[PDB]
């Protein structure tokens, strides 16, 4: 149905704090990784670097984003990841590198 | 779904007849509509298509001219005008929609119409 | 007061509009319907092995959560509502870098009819690559592929088909077409599914 | 405690789109800057690179809070409110200002009014370049800045006493020139809109192939001794 | 115009035998071709869109695959009442349909 | 004074929807540009394009912005711009555009 979804996601995202990871005390939360390359455009032994593109997947569980009402599985618009909680990973060798934006943000 | 036409039409050369397909389950102003003709025993045939949205119909060019094809949207129905019969244009008329990939998915029952 | 009519439709239109549920979540399945117009086929670069478009890319929709009953029966809406009520995603899988244009404003059009029918183009300058043989050179022929999908929806969720017949679905300007070496031949489409 | 008090107080009732005395005469912004660099000056795209340190102030009725303390200083997260005159270089092909770690702004209001405000900046002009005064050829380049949305009846631009510095002449970058004078100039300015007072800041440089052609000719030259060579 | 050739005219099969159809189309139609089943005085159904595509409701006997231009209808474990005839229409273009096969049992 | 124009563009300012362009129902809005051409940088046959730079200004006449209480000419600050409505204005062939930000956007 339309009209429980909307209730559900509404009282998700209500009193849900971004700045507290998941499971705050107690044990670390497991994030695990899975990427998917596309191209390697270019290797340059002047700059002594190389340019790829790849899919980048990520998946943990958060207790919090729980519901028992719809069986389905909610696909968000791609403005919500803006609230939610993400696990910040930054890639220790880069120069430059961004989400791209053909029509909206990829995500 | 599903797709209501008129009853048989019988009429001499030198004509006018008129061909009705009355829609009926969902809203017309979504898809195009189709109109094959299938003499006896041979293979479909086009004849034209009309946009109830814009208006605009393509046809044809064997057939250009003879047949228009108009809608009326507030009733929900398709119309098919015949003129110029001659006697070798006996054959049978279907009325068709678009969907899932330009395939024609469901077929109205058929007309029958007689020319002599 | 000209405005205080519609402005009480366009904003009892977006009361209660949840705009992170596309149409339909558990009801059939969304139709986008779609269409491109080259503006010009840009420079074809024989290094890069990637070429530059420049399209009017759109989309077309059935909301049902938009319809209303009003005296224009067409809203020709500014550039900004058009964040406020979804939009489907649609990336180009063999894009490296493409860029929206914001002249002076975002250059997207937003047309909300009365019975829920939308029209949402932009415009776009993309540097798609593809894949070149040079096993005939110089007398050789591409193919340079243009691909966009949906993102985030699977096949049981969004679908895509053309606006139009799909041989006169992508249309080139007569004049717009630039190129040094190259000489543009013709069009072709094809719909395909593609697992992930 | 009690500057929050006298912040809170300041920004009641305060309005950030109109300029201070809208109805009667002119705010009078007196300007100041320092030259820090000069980057590598080129003939063929005729431009250069420069990086200066801008500093305006105005006074402002609206800011005259009263208290014990005399100066308060402030981040750059207040320049936002407060009202910011716009100036913008005519001559400016491509300038960005500095965020390296955060805004690169400074704000000091003194007791009555009289706001200070200061920001960082990389400027790239064109410089008009002329060769035939060689050996004595003497190119200037300009810097012209001009407020952008307001006519002379509503702002205008003055130096301060000296308003113009420099700073370790000996590491900026230049090679083929060589920094000699400076100077500056105000002007007035006709266009569609009305008149924009025109401050403009442009300082003289001096010049100090040749040593390609050489091998050429001599090349040229020494293909000849086959010539006396006995056949 | 498109043109679309089809072979076999008319061949018969016996029961519960695979059967072989062929739709050759002269332009270029990429996967859009659609196979329909028309049975003697009724109004024609739709068996595939696209390619190798069924549409709902249908058996799982019948199988497509087709490319740029040729394509193929093979019927899987035949039926006392698949005898009917089965028409290849494209919509590339203004849809055309070919001639069309007709299928009696032995 | 000032708290008359204050209270005047306050009021201006009050109830503008800016979803709708002036005279929504009625004939068109006469929008007039002038260009001012600064200079014109470098003209290319290799990529064929040319660079410019210019003083873009463009007037229409717009009812619901109007006072007769003061008789200057209001010269509000360029942030006022994100809250009137202005045409939208694109450029049917250019590779890459942007406005200066010097100190503030020059508008
Ligand atoms: C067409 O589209 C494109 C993109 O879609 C548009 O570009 C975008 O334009 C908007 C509109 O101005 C910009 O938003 C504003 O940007 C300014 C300045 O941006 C500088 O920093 C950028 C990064 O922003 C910060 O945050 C990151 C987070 O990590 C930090 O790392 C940074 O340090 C920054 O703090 C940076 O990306 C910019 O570089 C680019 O832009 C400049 C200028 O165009 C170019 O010259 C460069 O070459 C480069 O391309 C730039 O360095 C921000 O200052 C704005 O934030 C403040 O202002 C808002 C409005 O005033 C306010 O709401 C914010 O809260 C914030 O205010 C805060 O700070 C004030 C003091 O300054 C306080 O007073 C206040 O209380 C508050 O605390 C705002 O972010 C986008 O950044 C810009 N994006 C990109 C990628 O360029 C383009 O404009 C569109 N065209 C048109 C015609 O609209
Ligand atoms: C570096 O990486 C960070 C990682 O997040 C990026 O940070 C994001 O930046 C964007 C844009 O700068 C932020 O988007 C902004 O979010 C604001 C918060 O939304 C509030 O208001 C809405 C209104 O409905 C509420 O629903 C919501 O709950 C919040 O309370 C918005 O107000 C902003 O809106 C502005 O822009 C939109 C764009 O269309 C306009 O429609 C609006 O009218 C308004 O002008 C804006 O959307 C985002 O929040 C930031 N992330 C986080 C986690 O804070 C940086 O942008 C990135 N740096 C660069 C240079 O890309
Ligand atoms: C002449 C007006 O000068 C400024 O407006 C100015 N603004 C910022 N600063 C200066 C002084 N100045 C030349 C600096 O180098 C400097 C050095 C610092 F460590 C801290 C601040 C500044
Ligand atoms: C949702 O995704 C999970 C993950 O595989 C899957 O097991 C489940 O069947 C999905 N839900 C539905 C309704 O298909
Ligand atoms: C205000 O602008 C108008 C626009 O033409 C101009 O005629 C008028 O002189 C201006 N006001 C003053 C006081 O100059």
């Amino acid at each position: 149905n339309m009209s429980l979804v909307k209730e559900t996601v509404d009282r998700l995202l209500k009193g849900y704090d971004i700045r507290l990871r998941p499971d705050f005390g107690g044990p670390p939360v497991a994030v695990g990784m899975n990427i998917d390359i596309a191209s390697i455009d270019m290797v340059s032994e002047v700059n002594m670097d190389y340019t790829l593109t790849m899919y980048f997947q990520q998946a943990w569980r958060d207790k919090r984003l729980s519901y028992n009402v719809i069986p389905l599985n909610l696909t968000l618009d791609n403005r919500v990841a803006d609230q939610l909680w993400v696990p910040d990973t930054y890639f220790l060798n880069d120069k430059k590198s961004f989400v791209h934006g053909v029509t909206v943000k990829n995500r | 779904v599903q797709l209501q036409q008129s009853g048989a039409e019988l009429v001499k050369p030198g004509a006018s007849v008129k061909l009705s397909c009355t829609a009926s389950g969902f809203n017309i102003k979504d898809t195009y509509m189709y109109w094959v003709k299938q003499r006896p025993e041979q293979g479909l045939e086009w004849i034209g298509r009309i946009d109830p949205a814009n208006g605009d119909t393509k046809y044809d060019p064997k057939f250009q001219g003879k047949a228009t094809i108009t809608t009326d949207t507030f009733s929900n129905t398709a119309y098919l005008q015949l003129s110029s019969l001659t006697s070798e244009d006996t054959a049978v008329y279907y009325c068709a929609r678009k969907g899932l990939r330009w395939a024609m998915d469901y077929w109205g029952q058929g007309t029958s119409v007689t020319v002599s | 007061d000209n405005t205080t009519v519609f402005t009480r439709i366009l904003d009892r239109l977006l009361d209660g509009y949840d705009n992170r549920l596309r149409p339909g979540l558990g009801e059939r399945v969304t139709e986008v319907k779609t269409d491109i117009f080259v503006t010009s086929f840009g420079p074809v670069s024989d290094h890069d092995m990637e070429y530059t478009i420049d399209v009017f890319f759109r989309q077309s929709w059935k909301d049902e959560r938009l319809k209303f009953k009003g005296p224009m029966t067409v809203l020709r809406l500014n550039n900004l509502m058009a964040s406020k009520i979804w939009t489907p995603d649609t990336f180009f899988h063999n894009g490296k870098k493409s860029v929206a244009h914001n002249m002076t404003m975002p250059n997207k059009l937003l047309r909300i009819t009365e019975d829920g029918t939308l029209l949402y183009t932009m415009r776009l300058t993309v540097r798609a690559e593809c894949p070149m043989h040079l096993e005939d050179f110089p007398m050789d022929a591409h193919a340079c592929p243009l691909k966009f999908g949906s993102y985030a929806y699977t096949r049981a969720e969004v679908v895509y088909e053309w606006t139009r017949e799909p041989a006169r679905s992508v249309v080139v300007a007569e004049d717009g077409s630039r190129l040094n070496q190259y000489d543009l031949l013709g069009q072709t489409v094809d719909s395909g599914i593609v697992q992930s | 405690g009690d500057v929050t008090v006298i912040l809170n107080n300041l920004l009641e009732g305060y309005d950030n789109k109109l300029r201070p005395d809208i109805g009667v005469k002119p705010t009078l912004i007196h300007t100041d800057m320092y030259v820090n660099s000069i980057g590598p000056v080129n003939a063929i795209n005729m431009e250069y690179t420069i990086d200066i340190f801008f500093a305006q102030t105005w006074y402002d009725r609206r800011l005259k809070f009263n208290s014990t303390i005399k100066v308060l200083r402030l981040n750059s997260n207040m320049v936002g409110k407060i009202w910011i005159p716009d100036t913008f270089f005519r001559n400016s092909k491509k300038a960005d200002a500095h965020w390296i770690t955060t805004p690169n702004r400074m704000l000091r209001i003194w007791n009555d009014g009289r706001v200070l405000y200061t920001l960082r900046l990389t400027i790239d002009a064109e410089c008009q370049l002329q060769l035939h005064n060689f050996p004595m050829d003497e190119h200037s380049c300009p810097l012209e800045f001009s407020s952008y949305g307001y006519p002379r009846e509503e702002i205008v631009y003055q130096w301060k006493r000296s308003s113009v510095e420099v700073g370790d002449t000996r590491s900026w970058r230049l090679y083929q020139f060589s920094f000699v004078g400076l100077r500056n100039t105000t002007e007035v300015v006709k266009t569609t809109s009305g008149d924009y007072v025109v401050m403009s800041v442009y300082f003289d440089l001096s010049r100090r192939t040749i040593q390609t052609y050489i091998p050429c000719t001599l090349i040229v030259v020494l293909s000849w001794v086959s010539f006396w060579i006995n056949k | 115009n498109i043109v679309m050739t089809q072979s076999p005219k008319s061949m018969s099969m016996s029961v519960g035998e695979r059967v072989t159809l062929s739709c050759k189309a002269s332009e270029y139609v990429g996967t859009y071709v659609s196979w329909y089943q028309q049975k003697p005085e009724q109004s024609p159904k739709l068996l595939i869109y696209g390619a190798s595509n069924r549409y709902t409701g249908v058996p799982d006997r019948f199988t497509g695959s087709g490319s740029a231009t040729d394509f193929t209808l093979t019927i899987g474990s035949v039926q006392a009442e698949d005898l009917a005839d089965y028409h290849c229409g494209q919509s590339y273009s203004y849809p055309t349909f070919g001639a069309g096969t007709k299928l009696e049992l032995k």
